[PDB]
């Protein structure tokens, strides 16, 4: 859940406005009298905690949800793709106000080249299939969209504009000293650790992370200690953790690749 | 849906629409006095978030014929050979309603250029609607039927499909003029509130020609710059933010050093 | 339901399907005399806007036979076993009510060649590509049924079918030349006013790099192009902004100019 | 994503650019950082190094580099690719504008022959 | 598709493949050598493996004394380990005979290094 | 088959595919523009990128000199570009040494050409991707003004231009141009194209330089003057951007 | 049944009877059976149970045997995914495959999946097509989001066997699972007898041991080697119809039958 | 197929491609004709008026002399059609250097087919994409002769012949009125012949065209634009209706 969460102490706020607000309250927007959004889009590299996000907001929507991520829509016979897609659209307004997660896009949403084949011919029409009901003739006030991508530049423009995307959101890079100070705090308080706790000796380092690689190293390090034979606690002698998670070393091709 | 007041931003392109829809219906005796054509459906190309499929939800408001719609590929079809008898039951639903405009919002899923490694039951069903624009019994359904479609780039497809004798026009939506950038904003914003003492085409003339519903972003973007802190009403230093943001990202990464050459 | 009259440029090319069809009905002796029969087949090449469904429209006009209506597409069917059925059904029909005439079109759908794909379905079209082959010269002789099939582009298409037993002539259409854009254009125009000017024969010209169909788009946008000025008959320069616009994006030489 | 005119760098795409000089460039990046900033008095030049094994004396190699008494380098790259490009340079400084000119080359006439080492082998397949 | 098939086209990724298979081309021999500074001196060893029971193995060797106070201990398969040996023992006269004296090591390794980057 | 692979063989439709996809190569590259006048020819420039850490201040890239008399605007890659100069810079020399006067221009671009259409067949070789100007005056011609092509056709123009949208910007030079200009007519035309045709807003005098010939050498042969930043920061404020 | 075996929990193969190792099957016996054993310690550290392993090396290592076996003292259903028998030429339908079988998995209670030749699916992408390459990541990457998504079980277990890792390096999957990836042996010499002591049970032979056999086993270190010696050598005893085995035929067996063992 | 993407290798008619995929080129340029009366030579052209902004002091040339007693026209693309323009007029003044006598024009004519012979043969290399005639007198005689060549690397000796754009209008034309049962005599009969052959291209625009003749004793005539314009109206003069 949000608690859960840890450093997202600016992502964290935009959605469960974006989200949660609108159907608690709308008649203040148009109290304005706008049109109030319908997507947003979620763009960072993998493990700076996008995907889980959504796992709180589905603890605490009272509404629908729906989880598609974007290889299941493909089959090999062609045109069930986009009723599928159909049959998405058609199921939220029914079960409305409702909204949709998409946990990837990048084998779907691209740069629309211009194809030669029935395979890059064939997954564009796919995205077509969006964009005819996210603004066509029939449309609505009930849905909204939750793309996700570990990465979004590539995507084509069509799909980026308002009335689409009105509001995607950036996430941190992995050299950014304040959350990772939260993170291990957060993560290593939910259960119980030793009191020599060189957690204040660990932070400092030069080293890029993740929120992912943090639950490898504090886990893993959990291992250790549980495997010998012990309770509880965790020595401070986890030394061999944060070194056991270098995985450049593990990379010959970043070893003895280029020269 | 929506109507005429809202589609502004012009007049050339949609004085030039009914020109071949709303005459032929109401007045071709004028045009059977002359006595010499019918000029058919249209095809309208621009870069998107331009206003292509808002003038053809007004058009239907506006019509008084009836409006037959196909979204994005919803022809296409797992079996086989009856994607094209998805279509000829189309058109003679049409002729039942002898004035009958249909609607197709997007071809280049459909409609792009053929080739024989790959594209199958597509390039077939393709292949017969482009006989039934213009064949035999085309001549029967080429009587009162008329045609739009809305692609985003048109080098893709055939000639054959904007080869005229049934394509008799192709229309541009180009990114505004300041002031055609200037109105719409109006158009977006006249619900809003009595926004104090401000003005609105000082800034449009700031942002240079980008597109028209980005537009549509500012204006509930700014209202929600003040919805935050529950200042109901509207500013003006909002707004030039609000623009000079919201296209910076746009301009992020366009810059490259590759220079391979001058 | 149109009739000759009404194409004027096409002639070279239309001797042929009077040869083949329009006049055997009515002085075969001719073909006998030399101890000959006429085709059992004909084709006509692409390059579109070019009248190719309008020739075949008209002979149908004056025919005295039985004349058909096919695309290429309505042979296909979905049940994998009874398109190719479908074929010897028109075909024995046709016998049936002989002398008869068929009209295939964009048969590009069908005609590709032996692909030999992988897909399941793409499979029971050339099969039905093949009785009509079996049916069409096959094995035993049919009568008096003929061919015209059409197209849009053959030059790597239409593999086998393409020879005599099944086909014989060859028309093909282009783009006209400028003799004959002279008396098409008197055509469509034979029904306006023509105030005054006229000095067609420069209102056409070559490097007007355009189509035998574009031509009646631009007598009409120039009428009502008129009308809207409250002036119902016509001028020159009502046609000169016309020929402005439709001929704005045909083609464009940027690659030329370098075979100075 | 990319096919059919990365194979080799003779033929013009036509977007009109060349194969994978495009390329090379792609690994100029996932070499190590490197910087230099011009002062008013001085010049500076620097790179770390991520020694893969740390029993390697790391002072034998020298990113850094001479060049003259006056001008000296440093790239961010491939490493063997440099210290034979290095006695590549440092021979024409000699051979082409010292023995004709008397004294040493400044920069641009020592970096602009350095380029006539680079297009060499741009020029054929 | 290429890219694997010659030596002198990069990948879109940057890495060329056909080094790295050279890379890994050293030990078909499944050997492992080591070496070892001391105080004024060097050593090295070798492990051998003559399974079969009529090889001479006084002459079966990975090693070269290419002249007076230089030694080399090779990987990969032997015959291009000759290959090399031989241009050693070559510049080692050249070295002398132009420039005065002996070679030093470090020249040796820089020297022969840069013809297998010319390849 | 399609036939790209080589520049060394015609098409069936009779063309050569490759040379054309040296021909768009230029599109890439910064616009040039060149007048010719009643007192002397003038030229223009863009360049690419107009970042801040780089100095396109003292280092002119657009506007490279080959002698006293004659300077030329130059386009597309620049590793195939410095080579043609240092051609044409020792081809003009071997040309006075030996005949103990000046170049005529006509000579220097029809050697200078000659050698593209060498590398446009005779081997499997890249054809050089250049649209150079050539700016200057010659005797039995008086003023001159040719243009390249990297086929090796040339052509003696009045006033043109190259790179990132010329065809519109001709538009804006075929019909708003008169042969009677001194000089400052073709200036405020020149820099108000590329006010017209550019990228960004920016039009910083880092973002453009200029050039200039005249036979203001009162019987002396000529003089040249390309402009520091100084003398064009000043001039486009002095014209009303 | 459809797919696999699924052993009933109970088809009790001997993981002990067997010369394989004492520290990998300890090292396994850590992240299998002491939680599904002893849950209140995770419990009471809070860390969830352990996501899948990797057990490299080439084969005659018996790098299947054990899974089942162990899986038969714990008592989960054991199946197959061959990545190799996984692959269809169609866009999807490879990643469909995925699909059916973490639900098929969880239509039964326990069960726990062996995976092998998976460089089929971890390939380094040296052709770069991208009509197909664009699909091998599709597939590929329903993986990563099929098998950690909302799945809080204890039950469904992992393996992943590849001979030749580090052949894939377009991604090494690294942070996370993979709790244990184990330092694989081969038969030592040693282990030969300790092998041999296996299958040579079970006969009326007049013994048939010597220590000329790993002499004989040397190179010929897979276990499929000392099962068909032990065949052969049975054949040959039979060759006369003898009643018992000669010592003899093994120092036949092996040193006449690891030739094919050595060469190809 | 694959037959045609090179010059060393025949296909299963025996026929080459990369030679007659030439003749596809040569025929998107412009047209260049020439006739011979009975003491006197003519050529054309098809020249372009492309735009206001080439030098009118300056029109270019296709015509290009290359000794006092001989002329050249081509046709396809002027950049390979340079060359061997340069490898002529370089030839025959060392034919007059080593033998201290003119050219024949047979001898010249199998010195560029001499080129456009192995420039096929051995690979390597591209043809050179243009075809071209030659015309003029032998010195000491009357005698009028042109020859054709061809990238293949034969040479004719038409009377009257045609390259280029509907050429196949007019070498047609001419033989429906040009003959040997009467040979023209002087310069306003050939001239007046050739104008109005011209007119198949050339739309009614005499701002696109050039011509020359032929002296005896080692001279030429270039000739004007009124001096055509002139012969623009008693060509039409004809006609009337
Ligand atoms: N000039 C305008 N007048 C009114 N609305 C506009 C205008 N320009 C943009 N919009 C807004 O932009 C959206 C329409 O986008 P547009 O129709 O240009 O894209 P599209 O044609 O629907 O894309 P596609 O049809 O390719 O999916 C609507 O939300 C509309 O309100
Ligand atoms: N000589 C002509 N007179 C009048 N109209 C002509 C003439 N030639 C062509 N056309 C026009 O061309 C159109 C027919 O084009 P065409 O015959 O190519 O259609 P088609 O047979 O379906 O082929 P395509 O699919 O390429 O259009 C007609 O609508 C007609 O207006
Ligand atoms: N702030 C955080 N606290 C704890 N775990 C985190 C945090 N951020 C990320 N993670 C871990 O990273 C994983 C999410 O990876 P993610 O970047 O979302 O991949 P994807 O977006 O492709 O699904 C989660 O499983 C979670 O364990
Ligand atoms: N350690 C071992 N001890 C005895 N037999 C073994 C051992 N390892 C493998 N085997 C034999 O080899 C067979 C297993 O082959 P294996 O190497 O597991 O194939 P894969 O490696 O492809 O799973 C078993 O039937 C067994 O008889």
């Amino acid at each position: 859940t949000y608690a859960d969460v840890g450093g997202l102490d600016m992502q964290k706020q935009e959605i469960r406005e974006a989200v949660e607000l609108p159907l608690v309250q709308a008649d203040l927007y148009e109290q304005i009298g706008i049109d109030p959004p319908r997507g947003v889009l979620l763009y960072g590299p993998p493990g700076t905690g996008k995907t889980m996000l959504v796992k709180a907001v589905a603890n605490s929507t009272k509404a629908a949800f729906i989880r598609v991520n974007g290889s299941e829509f493909v089959h090999k016979y062609l045109g069930e793709g986009p009723r599928m897609v159909r049959d998405v659209f058609r199921l939220a307004r029914e079960n409305a106000p409702s909204i949709i997660f998409i946990d990837e896009v990048d084998s779907i949403a691209t740069k629309r080249f211009d194809a030669q084949t029935g395979s890059d011919r064939e997954v564009q029409r796919i995205l077509i299939e969006l964009l005819t009901q996210m603004d066509g003739f029939d449309q609505s006030t009930n849905v909204k969209v939750i793309m996700a991508t570990n990465r979004a530049d590539t995507l084509d423009p069509a799909l980026l504009r308002p009335g689409r995307l009105d509001r995607k959101i950036e996430f941190p890079s992995l050299r950014d000293r304040r959350e990772r100070r939260l993170i291990f705090g957060t993560i290593a308080s939910k259960m119980s650790l030793a009191p020599e706790a060189d957690l204040d000796s660990l932070i400092i380092r030069n080293d890029s992370l993740s929120g992912a690689v943090i639950a490898a190293i504090m886990q893993e390090a959990g291992l250790r200690a549980v495997r010998k034979n012990r309770y509880v606690i965790l020595q401070s002698d986890l030394e061999e953790a944060y070194a056991t998670q270098v995985k450049t070393d593990n990379t010959v091709d970043k070893f003895d690749f280029y020269k | 849906d929506s109507t005429y007041d809202m589609v502004g931003g012009l007049t050339k392109q949609i004085k030039e629409i009914k020109e071949v829809i709303e005459l032929p219906v109401k007045h071709p005796e004028l045009f059977e006095s002359l006595g010499i054509a019918q000029p058919k459906g249209v095809i309208l190309y621009g870069p998107p978030g331009t206003g292509k499929t808002l003038l053809a939800r007004a058009v239907a408001h506006h019509t008084d014929c009836k409006f037959i719609r196909v979204s994005g590929a919803e022809l296409v079809q797992k079996y086989i050979g009856e994607g094209s008898r998805m279509v000829r039951e189309l058109f003679v639903m049409a002729r039942e309603h002898a004035p009958s405009i249909i609607f197709m919002d997007e071809i280049d899923s459909i409609g792009s250029t053929r080739v024989e490694g790959s594209g199958g039951g597509d390039s077939e069903v393709q292949r017969t609607m482009l006989e039934l624009l213009n064949q035999l019994d085309g001549f029967e359904t080429s009587k009162n039927i008329k045609i739009i479609m809305a692609t985003n780039r048109l080098d893709i497809l055939d000639p054959a499909l904007l080869r005229p004798g049934r394509i008799d026009r192709k229309i541009e939506f180009p990114p505004p003029s300041v002031a055609a950038r200037a109105e719409i904003l109006r158009i977006h914003s006249r619900k809003m509130n009595l926004t104090r003492g401000i003005n609105l085409r000082k800034v449009a003339e700031k942002m240079n020609g980008c597109s028209g519903a980005d537009v549509k972003g500012v204006c509930t973007e700014a209202g929600m710059y003040a919805l935050r802190e529950r200042r109901i009403h509207v500013t003006q230093e909002d707004f030039e933010l609000a623009v000079g943001k919201v296209m910076n990202k746009n301009q992020e990464t366009a810059i490259s050093v590759a220079k391979l050459f001058k | 339901t149109e009739s000759y009259s009404d194409i004027g440029g096409l002639e070279s090319q239309i001797q042929e399907i009077k040869e083949s069809v329009e006049l055997p009905l009515t002085h075969p002796e001719l073909y006998e005399e030399m101890g000959i029969k006429p085709p059992k087949g004909v084709i006509l090449y692409g390059a579109p806007g070019t009248g190719k469904t309008l020739l075949a429209k008209a002979v149908a006009n004056q025919t005295s036979a039985t004349f058909l209506r096919i695309v290429g597409s309505e042979l296909i069917q979905k049940y994998l076993g009874d398109g190719p059925r479908l074929c010897r059904q028109i075909f024995k029909v046709a016998g049936e009510n002989a002398p008869s005439i068929v009209f295939i079109d964009e048969i590009d759908a069908i005609g590709t060649k032996r692909y030999d794909s992988n897909s399941g379905g793409e499979r029971e079209i050339q099969r039905t590509m093949l009785e009509l082959l079996n049916q069409l010269d096959g094995f035993d002789d049919r009568g008096d049924v003929k061919v015209i099939m059409a197209t849009n582009k053959i030059e790597t298409l239409d593999p086998a079918l393409i020879r005599p037993g099944r086909i014989d002539r060859k028309i093909l259409f282009e783009n006209p030349d400028l003799s004959t854009k002279k008396k098409i254009l008197g055509i469509h125009t034979s029904k306006m006013n023509l105030s005054e000017d006229v000095n067609l024969e420069t209102l056409v010209t070559t490097k007007d790099d355009l189509s035998g169909a574009d031509i009646q788009a631009m007598c009409t946008e120039a009428g009502l192009l008129a009308l809207r000025e409250r002036r119902m008959q016509v001028t020159a320069e009502d046609f000169k902004q016309a020929k402005e616009r439709v001929m704005k994006n045909k083609v464009e030489e940027n690659l030329e100019g370098l075979y100075l | 994503m990319t096919d059919r005119y990365s194979f080799s760098l003779t033929t013009f795409s036509p977007s009109g650019k060349l194969g994978q000089i495009d390329y090379a460039l792609t690994a100029v990046k996932q070499g190590v950082t490197s910087l230099g900033i011009k002062a008013t008095n001085g010049v500076v030049i620097a790179t770390e190094k991520k020694s893969s094994s740390p029993l390697a004396m790391s002072e034998t190699l020298s990113k850094v580099s001479l060049l003259t008494p006056d001008i000296g380098a440093v790239y961010s790259g491939m490493g063997p690719d440099y210290r034979v490009l290095v006695d590549k340079s440092r021979k024409v400084a000699h051979t082409s504008y010292k023995r004709i000119y008397g004294e040493y080359p400044p920069t641009k006439l020592l970096v602009s022959e350095v380029a006539k080492i680079m297009q060499e082998a741009t020029q054929s397949g | 598709a290429g890219y694997d098939r010659h030596i002198t086209i990069f990948s879109p990724e940057g890495r060329l493949y056909q080094v790295e298979y050279a890379f890994k081309a050293t030990n078909q021999t499944n050997i492992n050598s080591l070496a070892v500074r001391g105080k004024d001196c060097t050593v090295v060893i070798s492990q051998k493996k003559v399974p079969d029971k009529l090889l001479d193995p006084t002459t079966v060797s990975y090693i070269f004394c290419i002249s007076r106070t230089i030694g080399m201990v090779v990987n990969g398969p032997i015959p291009d380990a000759r290959n090399a040996a031989l241009r050693a023992k070559a510049e080692a006269a050249e070295f002398r005979y132009k420039y005065g004296y002996d070679m030093p090591c470090d020249v040796l390794a820089k020297r022969m290094a840069n013809l297998s980057q010319i390849y | 088959r399609r036939y790209d692979s080589r520049t060394t063989i015609f098409s069936p439709e009779g063309r050569l595919y490759q040379v054309e996809y040296a021909l768009e190569s230029i599109s890439h590259a910064g616009t040039a523009i060149g007048i010719m006048a009643s007192d002397g020819i003038v030229l223009a420039a863009e360049r690419k990128v107009t970042s801040t850490l780089l100095e396109q201040d003292t280092s002119t890239e657009k506007l490279y000199k080959l002698n006293d008399k004659i300077a030329v605007a130059v386009a597309g890659l620049t590793a195939d570009a410095e080579i043609l100069i240092n051609t044409a810079r020792i081809h003009a020399q071997n040309y006075l040494k030996t005949y103990n006067e000046d170049i005529p221009v006509e000579i220097l671009v029809r050697r200078l050409s000659d050698i593209k259409q060498g590398y446009t067949q005779h081997g499997g070789l890249r054809p050089f991707g250049v649209s150079f100007i050539y700016a200057g005056y010659d005797d039995r011609y008086g003023y001159q003004l040719y243009t390249s092509n990297p086929s090796g056709n040339y052509t003696g123009w009045k006033a043109i231009s190259v790179g990132a949208n010329t065809s519109a910007a001709q538009t804006l030079l075929q019909m708003d141009y008169k042969d009677d200009m001194k000089v400052d007519d073709a200036i405020e035309l020149a820099l108000k194209t590329l006010s017209k045709t550019t990228d960004s807003s920016a039009l910083t005098y880092d973002r453009l330089e200029f050039a200039t010939i005249r036979k203001g050498a009162n019987d002396g042969e000529v003089y040249q003057k390309i402009f520091k930043p100084q003398e064009i920061k000043d001039i486009l404020v002095k014209t009303g951007i | 049944l459809v797919y696999n075996m699924t052993s009933f929990e109970q088809g009790e193969i001997t993981f002990d009877g067997i010369g394989g190792l004492t520290e990998q099957i300890r090292e396994l016996r850590e992240v299998i059976e002491l939680p599904l054993k002893n849950p209140e310690i995770f419990q009471r550290v809070g860390i969830k149970p352990p996501k899948g392993v990797l057990l490299y090396g080439p084969p005659g290592t018996g790098k299947t045997l054990l899974a089942k076996a162990v899986a038969a003292t714990i008592g989960a259903n054991f199946i197959f995914s061959p990545a190799s028998g996984i692959v269809d030429k169609y866009i999807g339908e490879s990643a469909r495959i995925i699909r059916e079988m973490f639900a098929y998995a969880k239509e039964h209670e326990p069960c726990i999946i062996f995976m092998d030749e998976v460089d089929a699916i971890g390939g380094r992408r040296f052709s770069e097509g991208t009509s197909a390459d664009r699909e091998i990541q599709r597939t590929l990457m329903e993986l990563l989001t099929q098998m950690d998504g909302f799945d809080n079980l204890g039950q469904t277990k992992i393996i992943m066997a590849t001979n030749r890792p580090d052949t894939l390096d377009p991604a090494l999957l690294r942070p996370g699972r993979l709790d244990r990836k184990v330092e694989i042996p081969l038969p030592n010499e040693a282990g030969r007898l300790e092998i041999f002591k296996i299958h040579t049970a079970k006969v009326k032979k007049t013994g048939e041991f010597d220590f000329e056999a790993a002499v004989k086993m040397s190179d010929g270190f897979n276990g499929a080697d000392i099962r068909n010696c032990a065949t052969e050598a049975g054949f040959f005893a039979i060759r006369d119809d003898r009643d018992h085995i000669n010592p003899d035929d093994l120092m036949k067996a092996v040193r006449k039958v690891a030739e094919v063992k050595k060469l190809e | 197929s694959g037959y045609d993407r090179a010059l060393s290798i025949f296909s299963p008619d025996g026929h080459i491609f990369q030679v007659e995929y030439a003749l596809e080129a040569v025929k998107r340029g412009t047209c260049a004709v020439g006739v011979k009366g009975k003491n006197c030579v003519v050529l054309g052209c098809e020249r372009r008026s492309t735009l206001k902004l080439q030098d009118t002091r300056i029109t270019p040339s296709k015509v290009s002399k290359i000794d006092s007693h001989v002329v050249l026209s081509f046709s396809g693309l002027n950049a390979d059609s340079r060359i061997l323009i340069e490898k002529a007029r370089v030839e025959a003044q060392s034919h007059r250097l080593t033998l201290e006598d003119p050219v024949t024009v047979e001898y010249l004519t199998r010195y560029v087919a001499g080129v456009q012979q192995r420039y096929t043969q051995s690979g390597g290399v591209r043809p050179f994409g243009v075809s071209t005639l030659i015309a003029g007198f032998d010195p000491r005689d009357d005698e009028p002769k042109l020859y054709q060549t061809e990238p293949s690397g034969i040479y004719s000796s038409w009377s009257a012949q045609t390259i280029g754009r509907n050429s196949k209008t007019v070498r047609e034309f001419l033989e429906k009125n040009y003959d040997r049962k009467e040979p023209p005599a002087t310069v306003e009969e050939c001239v007046k012949l050739t104008v109005r052959s011209l007119l198949e291209v050339v739309q009614t625009g005499a701002k696109n065209i050039e011509i020359t003749v032929v002296k005896p004793d080692s001279d030429i005539v270039a000739l004007s634009s009124e001096e055509i314009n002139q012969y623009v109206t008693q060509i039409e003069q004809e006609k009337q209706e």
